C-alpha cells in the first residue's frame, strides 16, 4: 500500500516562514501527483497546491500566489511546502495528499483525485510562547459512581499551543474514553479533561495511567489515577 | 555540391541542407562481410538520427522551430554576428559544451 508521513507541529511568529515535509512509501515518486491542502479550525478544506514531480511546474491558487512554494526531492522522496508571510489566519491543519494520473498525449494529463491522505500537521502563529502542560488526576470517588460504574480521568491545564495527545494504559483501554475538545480561557491558554468510565469493582484491582504528550514543548507525562484516600 | 558551403556563413549554408541530407543514405567472403557492415552502420546512424528528430517533434523536417527559449549563458552573440559572420564548424566548436543540456531540454519540452 501507499503511505504518507509528515513532520510535527509548528509554532511561528507573524511575518516569518514555515516549511513542512511529506515522505511517501509504496509508489514510484516521479510519476505520482502530490498535493498540499489546508483546513482552518471550524472551516472547510482549501486546496493549496499540487503537481507531478516529473513535469516540474507546480500549480497554485491565485490567493496564495507569491507566498507558497512546492518542491520535491526524489533522492529522499520527500515533497516540501514553504509558506511565507504568515498572518493571524494561517493557523490551521495542513494535509499532504497523493493521487494517480495518466497522459493522453500532447501535454494532456488526467487525474483521479486524492486517494491517499496524511495525518496532518498543526501550524500556529501567535505572540505567546511555549508552555509545559500541567496534569491533574480527576480521582474517582463515591460521587462518580452510578450503577456500579465509576468515572475517572485526567485534566490538562496551562499549556500552549495545540495539540496534546492523551492515551490510557498506552492505548490498551479505548472503550468508554471521552476526550473533550480543548477550550480557550481569558488567560490565553488552553485546557481540557479526558475521562473514562470503568466498572467500580476494577478500581481496586486495575491500575489506570493517563499518558499525555505535548510535542511543541517536548513534554511526556504519565499520571496514575487512583480513588482518593479517605 | 556536397559540402559546398563549408566555408560560407551559417546563413548561406541553411539553403542547401538537402545536398548533405541526400549524401547520407546511398551517396571473397572476407571482403564481402566488411562492405556489408559499412552499409548496416550507415543505415543504423540514419535511423538513430531520424528517431531523435521524431522524438523532438520534428519528424520529416530539415528546419524545425521549437518552444525552448535560448539561454543567454549558452552564447551571448547577437543574430547579426552568428548568421552573417560565422560558419557551422566554428559554431559547433563553441556550443559543444552545452549540446547535451539543449538536447535534454528539447526532449522534456516536447514530451510535456
Ligand atoms: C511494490 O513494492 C514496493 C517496494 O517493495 C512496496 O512498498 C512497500 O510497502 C510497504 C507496505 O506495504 C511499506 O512498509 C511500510 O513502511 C513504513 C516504515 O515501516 C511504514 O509506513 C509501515 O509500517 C510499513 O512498514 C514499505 O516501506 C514499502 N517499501 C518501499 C521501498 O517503499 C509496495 O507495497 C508494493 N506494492 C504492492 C501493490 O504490492
Amino acid at each position: 500500500e501507499v503511505q504518507l508521513v509528515q513532520s510535527g507541529a509548528e509554532l511561528k511568529k507573524a511575518g516569518s516562514s514555515v516549511k513542512l515535509s511529506c515522505q511517501a512509501y509504496g509508489v514510484a515518486f516521479s510519476t505520482y501527483s502530490f498535493h498540499w491542502v489546508r483546513q482552518a479550525p471550524g472551516q472547510g478544506l482549501e486546496w493549496l497546491g499540487g503537481f507531478i514531480p516529473l513535469v516540474g511546474k507546480p500549480n497554485y491558487t491565485n490567493k496564495f500566489r507569491g507566498r507558497l512554494t512546492i518542491t520535491a526531492d526524489e533522492s529522499a522522496r520527500t515533497t516540501y511546502m514553504e509558506l511565507r508571510s504568515l498572518r493571524s489566519d494561517d493557523t490551521a491543519i495542513y494535509y499532504c495528499a497523493g493521487g494517480g494520473a495518466y497522459s493522453s498525449g500532447g501535454g494532456r494529463f488526467h487525474y483521479f483525485g486524492m486517494a491517499v491522505w496524511g495525518q496532518g500537521s498543526t501550524v500556529t502563529v501567535s505572540s505567546a510562547s511555549t508552555k509545559g502542560p500541567s496534569v491533574f488526576p480527576l480521582a474517582p470517588s463515591s460521587k462518580s459512581t452510578s450503577g456500579g460504574t465509576a468515572a475517572l480521568g485526567c485534566l490538562v491545564k496551562d499549556y500552549f499551543p495545540e495539540p496534546v495527545t492523551v492515551s490510557w494504559n498506552s492505548g490498551a483501554l479505548t472503550s468508554g474514553v471521552h476526550t473533550f475538545p480543548a477550550v480557550l480561557q481569558s488567560s490565553g491558554l488552553y485546557s481540557l479533561s479526558s475521562v473514562v468510565t470503568v466498572p467500580s469493582s476494577s478500581l481496586g484491582t486495575q491500575t489506570y495511567i493517563c499518558n499525555v504528550n505535548h510535542k511543541p514543548s517536548n513534554t511526556k507525562v504519565d499520571k496514575r489515577v487512583e480513588p482518593k484516600s479517605c | 555540391g556536397f559540402l559546398g558551403a563549408a566555408g560560407s556563413t551559417m546563413g548561406a549554408a541553411s539553403m542547401t541542407l538537402t545536398v548533405q541530407a541526400r549524401n547520407l543514405l546511398s551517396g571473397l567472403t572476407v571482403w564481402g562481410i566488411k562492405q556489408l557492415q559499412a552499409r548496416v552502420l550507415a543505415v543504423e546512424r540514419y535511423l538513430r538520427d531520424q528517431q531523435l528528430l521524431g522524438i523532438w517533434g520534428c519528424s520529416g523536417k530539415l528546419i524545425c522551430c521549437t518552444n525552448v527559449p535560448w539561454n543567454s549563458s549558452w552564447s551571448n552573440r547577437n543574430l547579426s554576428e552568428i548568421w552573417d559572420n560565422m560558419t557551422w564548424l566554428q559554431w559547433d566548436k563553441e556550443i559543444s559544451n552545452y549540446t547535451q543540456i539543449i538536447y535534454g531540454l528539447l526532449e522534456e519540452s516536447q514530451n510535456q
